[PDB]
């Protein structure tokens, strides 16, 4: 699972 | 009054009510000026978590209606998709939301390289949730305004912000994101985020007292995708 | 359509949506029948996920305004107490809800000692939550329905369910809660908890295959706050 | 902090 930014 | 619906946001951040936590920052984002860091944070903060927990409510249902395409249940599959259908329209809703408090208030009033940036990515990734779950001629159209939104940041992230910047490290994750996730481009997603990743770390003397900690965790992540990627 | 209703529940279980877990559950409720064990513990999820919410937010808000009162926090006092207030409306409404479904439907349709003791224990625990937040008269009331409730559904479980009986033990657990934290009576909360426990212990044998784990969790939750209490 | 039923 791609994480993206906080 | 500003001072006070900040206060009410931090309230409601605190009881995890983040509905409320957004109609306080709205306000804020309303009064046409540029927003302190503290109150860019928050009001992201409240959307990231009002839209997020209708992203994860719509990828469960969506697991669900894959499973019961392969299993072949036919009148499950009637009310699953109507659920999931319930939450594109919230999902449409609270994009919509967001992008026109971006484009009536927060873009125009935007008077600093990290606010402008900020505000681009925030465009880009919200264009990007909106193409998430759109299908045909739509997604395309979610697709092409999330590009050219994160262009745009990452025209401006180039000539103000140093790589290791939290903000500009967040617009290459999450548009290398978007290059993986809606373009279906594996090999550009894996460009982006190793030049950004690379970027940083040959310039890490720009990291900053208030923000090593969060580049660092977003170096991570960077580094994170292109492990699950390569 | 029953059979639609639970599976629109469930999906909303899945999905974390427990406002429309309410309502497919409300539903079924409405149809005056006996519910099913899978039925009455879906109905119990819901309710207990969507005011669970509420009094966490009451409990943090409330924490907030006692921190303030002891710094002499006035300007922030205006805002945490209307805060708190409409946090009191929510749960008013969530409360009355439930209270009216039990009164109108749960209660009249029920036909075994296991739903009337589920329903007058639903009941209590509600007009307990009514009274966690009420004051002066109100509280009274509230306390005066909970405490009636309570009764009601002890009389039944104490003829009908064998003293290990998950519904018998939770029953006992919240009742003992209801003495400490309303009635501000610890003896009585206490003697209630240990009597529970040990007439469970005395009568092992009548440990149920549905239910043997939710007994020994309920049992262990006696234990702790009968640790806490003395 | 007390602990209720399920």
């Amino acid at each position: 699972r791609q994480r993206s930014a906080p | 009054d500003r001072e006070d619906l900040v206060y009410q946001a931090k309230l409601a951040e605190q009881a995890e009510r983040y509905d409320e936590m957004v109609e306080s920052m709205k306000k804020v984002a309303g009064m046409d000026v540029e927003l302190t860091v503290e109150e860019r944070n928050l009001l992201s903060v409240a959307y990231k978590n009002v839209i997020g927990a209708r992203r994860a409510s719509w990828r469960i249902i969506s697991s669900i209606e894959q499973k019961e395409e392969n299993k072949g249940g036919e009148d499950k599959l009637k009310m699953i998709r109507e659920y999931r259908q319930m939450v594109e329209t919230e999902l449409k809703l609270i994009c919509c939301d967001i992008l026109d408090v971006l484009d009536k208030h927060l873009i125009p009033a935007a008077n600093t390289g990290e606010s402008k940036v900020f505000y681009y990515k925030m465009k880009g990734d919200y264009h990007r949730y909106l193409a998430e779950f759109a299908t045909g001629n739509d997604r395309k159209e979610a697709a092409e305004n999330s590009l050219v939104a994160y262009k745009a940041a990452s025209d401006i992230a180039m000539t103000e912000l140093p790589p290791t910047h939290p903000i500009r490290l967040g617009l290459a994750l999450n548009f290398s994101v978007f290059y993986y996730e809606i373009l279906n481009s594996p090999d550009r997603a894996c460009r982006l985020a190793k030049a950004a990743f690379d970027d940083a770390i040959a310039e890490l003397d720009t990291l900053s007292e208030e923000s090593y900690k969060d580049s660092t965790l977003i170096m991570q992540l960077l580094r994170d995708n292109l492990t699950l990627w390569t």
